[PDB]
């Protein structure tokens, strides 16, 4: 099958600055009529995506001309020569070459920004879910830079992946930053056999685990 | 002027069958095909297939054969993605765009807005809500939303008043149900000297709920 | 002195470039139809109709089939030197001829048609093939060595009721010849998808054009399939001549087709008789079964008529276009040499070019602008380890006419 391998899948670039998105494809995208159908998308939250480029180079219409395409045949590089915010999104390349036409995997244009620590906040089950049978630890892990996170969830010393479900959001519109939340979610017995309940965090701001704990004994 | 307006959102069951629609408006519809585009949640675009308005015919990818029909209207100036014995892996964002032939741009300039179509065999069942109360100078308190069905849920505390420093993050599943906490930051001035309560509404099964967060005994 | 094209030859001119590098040379000095140009291991084999009159309605006078030597005539320009004629006994008799070279000889598999051209008229021709084995070198009193006639008796072909020589030359492997065929198969036993036709993008084409196009028209009782007849002279007792159909990837009607050694692997061309105008070429992956991984060219197509003309790539229910050959001299960077007819309808222009897959380097013409011409046959090899190519060109006494041309080391004159 003809695959577009996308290069990077996250692309942290500060304002202004210039970007360089690749693009290679596993056969010549060169069709037998002469035209390369190689096109550049752009796709914003909640929105259906937009034409960017069309034919390697060429710019569709509306299109600001800091965006540029470049390339043949199975290599080719999207630049945008300075990142205004309104660039902030996921680009695709595309080829309209060889049935069945293939997408790439697609790069995540995002701000960079200063690193931050997460906030990290522990809590223990309510007593509605306790009366209603089930118990959840939640730990929150906000505003903190750069994405990559880890978080381990201890009971009584003990690490437990088990009933663990994790969530991410994505950057935040007005700092820039992300937040996590891990849930561990036992039932009402084993949450009463043991006391200490621990969320500890590993990110690059500190390289000392963020802690966050709580024991049974209110 | 030119427009592509695709049908509505749907849910169905494994088995059952869907049929979408892509009307278009603001172009002679014959002189340019469609393109039906998949979008799995939180991945990559899929190519489905190209219709040909003036003829009728369909291209489409070896992966979308049997079970799913191509149709078009032409008095209606209508496409239509017909699948029929749906299973889960067609749970996913549909697009329709414009392709044209070989006589112009086969690009896809202008999208539909996308028809989102979500497969499962849960039932319609609303949110529990739990608080989420410590147990600094900030305060952090969570709204904890579990065992729900379908998307989406929305989340705000003191009906929208504190929008600065909250974050809602995306729902998981624990099974056939959805699950998702809201974490909610303010100066430890405001609370719990003021009653910080979170509105969680489930507008599929048409519920609301509010709960305050008071704090723990100790 | 003239070798086959293989192992490391040498450089030749790699760059684009408008000078005038290519210097063809005029090697050859009623009228003169359905050519055929073969040319292996330093030898030549040759074939033409000889009729009075008309080309078309004209009454046939004499099949010629010759082979001899291409040598250096003198001047460091290889040209070919009969040494062995052969002429049937009725000249109207003998139809789609292929030579193929084997150690000693030149196999050429005529098929043999008392109700003409077998490709007119498919339902009527009774499937009746002949081998005729010249001698490259012929000794005197040497019974059959010079000339052998074998009528075929076991042909062995699969799901097609007939098979036939489609083509001017084809290769050995081992003991074991392979000639250009096709075979025709009954439209009600042809199991084609529509799916498969490459309608997309193409406004006025329907997905049934591929299935109507294979065959010479739209109500054919047939439709042609191309790929190799094998002959295995292993099997010394009574030879089998089996039937190896091509691979159905693009596939297009059964047509002319040419299947050769270069740089010792085998490459296959084959004419665009149908809707698929951009040349059809590429290295072999498997013989048996046929497979061809077809070259994505976009330079080189072939003039049509109204439904298909040139650089066509629209599925069209048509029959109309030319042979015109390409070999392949360097496989590291896929360049091949050929002549193209540079008009989109009508068969006209003959250049010369050597071309990539989506670039043509150099070329030359051969002719006036306004001057006719059809089918053209190349075929490249070493003099002295410096890559020639002889190309038969049919013109308008109406004759074809032979070029040597040297393919250039430098981009420069
Ligand atoms: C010109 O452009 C065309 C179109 O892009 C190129 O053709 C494609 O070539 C690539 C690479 O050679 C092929 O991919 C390979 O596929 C094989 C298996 O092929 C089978 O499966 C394919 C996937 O479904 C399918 O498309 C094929 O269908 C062809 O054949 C059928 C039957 O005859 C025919 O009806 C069709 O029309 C197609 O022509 C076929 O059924 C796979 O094995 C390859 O894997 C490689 O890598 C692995 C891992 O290392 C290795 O183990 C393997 O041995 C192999 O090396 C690879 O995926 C693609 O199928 C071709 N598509 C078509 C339509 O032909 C062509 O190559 C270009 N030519 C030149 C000169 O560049
Ligand atoms: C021999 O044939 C070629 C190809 O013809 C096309 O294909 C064949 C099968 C048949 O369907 C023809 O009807 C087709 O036109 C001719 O070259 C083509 O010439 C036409 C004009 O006659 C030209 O059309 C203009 O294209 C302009 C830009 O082209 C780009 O967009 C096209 C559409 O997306 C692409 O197809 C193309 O590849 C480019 O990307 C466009 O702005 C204009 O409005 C016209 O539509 C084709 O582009 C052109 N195609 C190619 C591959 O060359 C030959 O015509 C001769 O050469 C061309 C270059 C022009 O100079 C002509 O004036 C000239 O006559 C034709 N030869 C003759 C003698 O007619
Ligand atoms: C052509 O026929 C020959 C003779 O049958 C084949 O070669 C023989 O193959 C058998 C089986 O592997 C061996 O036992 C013999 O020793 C082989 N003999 C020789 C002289 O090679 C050969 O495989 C056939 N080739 C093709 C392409 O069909
Ligand atoms: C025509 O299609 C039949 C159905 O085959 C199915 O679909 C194709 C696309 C392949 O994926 C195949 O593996 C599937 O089973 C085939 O049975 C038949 O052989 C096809 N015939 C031709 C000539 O393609
Ligand atoms: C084909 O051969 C038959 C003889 O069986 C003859 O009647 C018919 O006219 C021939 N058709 C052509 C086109 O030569
Ligand atoms: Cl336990
Ligand atoms: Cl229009
Ligand atoms: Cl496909
Ligand atoms: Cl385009
Ligand atoms: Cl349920
Ligand atoms: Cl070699
Ligand atoms: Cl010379
Ligand atoms: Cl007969
Ligand atoms: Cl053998
Ligand atoms: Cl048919
Ligand atoms: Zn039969």
């Amino acid at each position: 099958d003809v695959l577009m391998i996308q290069t990077p899948l996250s692309l942290p670039v500060s304002l202004g600055d210039q970007a360089s998105i690749s693009c290679r494809s596993s056969q010549s995208l060169i069709h037998i009529n002469g035209n390369t159908y190689l096109e550049w998308y752009l796709q914003k939250p909640g929105q259906s995506p937009k034409l960017l480029i069309y034919k390697v180079s060429n710019r569709f219409s509306g299109v600001p001309d800091r965006f540029s395409g470049s390339g043949s045949g199975t290599d080719f590089t999207l630049k945008i020569s300075r990142v205004e915010a309104e660039d902030l999104g996921v680009y695709y390349c595309f080829q309209g070459s060889h049935v069945p036409f293939t997408f790439g995997a697609g790069t995540k244009l995002e701000l960079k920004r200063a690193d931050a620590a997460p906030t990290v906040s522990i809590f223990p089950p309510s007593s509605e879910q306790l009366t209603s049978g089930g118990a959840s630890v939640v730990c929150f892990l906000n505003n903190f830079y750069p994405k990559d996170i880890n978080v381990k969830w201890k009971i009584d010393g003990s690490e437990r992946q088990n009933g663990v479900l994790n969530s991410w959001t994505d950057q935040d519109s007005k700092d820039s930053t992300y937040s996590m939340s891990s849930t561990l979610t036992l039932t009402k017995d084993e949450y009463e056999r043991h006391n200490s309940y621990t969320c500890e965090a590993t990110h690059k701001t500190s390289t000392s685990p963020i802690v966050k704990s709580f024991n049974r004994n209110e | 002027q030119i427009q592509l307006v695709q049908s509505g959102p749907e849910l169905k069951k494994p088995g059952e069958t869907v049929k979408i629609s892509c009307t278009t408006s603001g172009y002679t519809f014959t002189n340019y095909g469609l393109n039906w585009v998949k979008q799995a949640p939180g991945k990559g675009f899929k190519w489905m297939a190209w219709i040909n308005t003036y003829t009728g015919e369909p291209t489409y990818a070896d992966d979308f054969k049997g079970r799913f029909a191509f149709s078009l209207e032409t008095s209606a100036s209508t496409t239509y993605l017909q699948i029929n014995n749906l299973k889960n892996e067609d749970m996913s964002t549909y697009f329709c765009a414009r392709s044209g032939y070989y006589d112009g741009l086969k690009a896809m300039d202008y999208w539909g807005q996308g028809t989102s179509v979500t497969v499962s065999s849960a039932k319609t069942t609303p949110p529990s809500v739990y608080p989420l109360a410590p147990g600094n100078s900030m305060v952090t308190l969570g709204c904890l939303v579990k065992g729900y069905f379908p998307e989406p849920v929305t989340v705000t505390w003191n009906s929208g008043s504190l929008s600065s420093g909250v974050h809602t993050f995306p729902a998981v599943l624990q099974s056939d149900l959805y699950t998702l906490s809201s974490s909610v930051t303010v100066p430890s001035s405001t609370w719990p000297s003021e009653t910080v309560t979170c509105n969680v509404a489930h507008p599929a099964s048409s519920t609301k709920v509010d709960k305050k967060i008071v704090p723990r005994d100790c | 002195g003239v070798s086959d094209l293989v192992g490391l030859p040498n450089q030749i001119c790699l760059q684009k470039t408008t000078s005038t590098i290519l210097k063809p040379r005029l090697i050859s000095y009623v009228c003169i139809t359905d050519p055929l140009l073969a040319v292996d291991n330093g030898f030549f084999a040759y074939s033409h109709l000889e009729k009075i009159g008309s080309c078309t309605r004209g009454i046939a006078k004499q099949r010629i089939i010759g082979v001899g030597e291409v040598l250096d005539r003198g001047d460091k320009v290889p040209s070919m030197f009969m040494t062995n004629v052969w002429t049937p006994p009725n000249p109207s008799t003998i139809h789609h001829c292929s030579s193929t070279y084997h150690e000693d000889f030149y196999y050429t598999l005529c098929a043999v048609s008392h109700v003409g051209d077998p490709i007119l008229n498919s339902t009527s021709w009774t499937e009746s093939l002949s081998l005729i084995r010249l001698a490259v070198r012929p000794k005197s009193d040497s019974g059959d060595y010079n000339q052998k006639y074998i009528a075929i008796t076991k042909v062995e072909r699969g799901k097609y009721d007939k098979v036939m020589p489609y083509g001017p030359s084809g290769i050995k492997q081992g003991d074991t010849l392979y000639f250009p065929a096709v075979g025709f198969l009954p439209r009600t036993e042809f199991q084609y998808n529509d799916s498969n036709c490459p309608i997309i993008h193409c406004k006025y084409s329907k997905a049934e054009n591929c299935r109507l196009s294979m065959g010479v028209n739209s109500k054919s009782h047939y439709i042609l399939r191309s790929g190799l007849l094998k002959y295995n002279l292993s099997l010394g007792g009574d030879i089998i001549l089996q039937f190896i159909e091509i691979a159905d990837n693009r596939l297009t009607i059964g047509s002319p087709s040419k299947i050769y050694n270069s740089l010792g692997q085998p490459v296959f061309y084959q004419a665009s008789y149908s809707w698929d105008t951009m040349i059809k070429l590429g290295d072999v992956d498997t013989v048996d079964p046929l497979r061809v991984q077809w070259r994505n060219n976009s330079v080189i197509s072939r003039p049509g008529q109204s439904q298909c003309p040139r650089f066509n790539v629209c599925p069209e229910v048509c029959w109309e276009g030319t042979y015109n050959d390409a070999f392949l001299i360097d496989r590291l960077n896929w360049v091949s040499a050929g002549v193209y007819l540079n008009s989109n309808q009508t068969a006209e222009n003959p250049v010369f070019a050597v071309f990539k897959d989506n670039e043509i380097l150099y070329q030359v013409p051969l002719a006036e602008d306004d001057t006719n011409a059809q089918k053209t046959i190349t075929d490249c090899f070493l003099l002295e380890n410096v890559i020639w190519c002889i190309s038969l060109v049919e013109i308008y006494v109406i004759r074809p006419k032979l070029f040597a041309v040297k393919i250039p080391a430098q981009c420069s004159e």
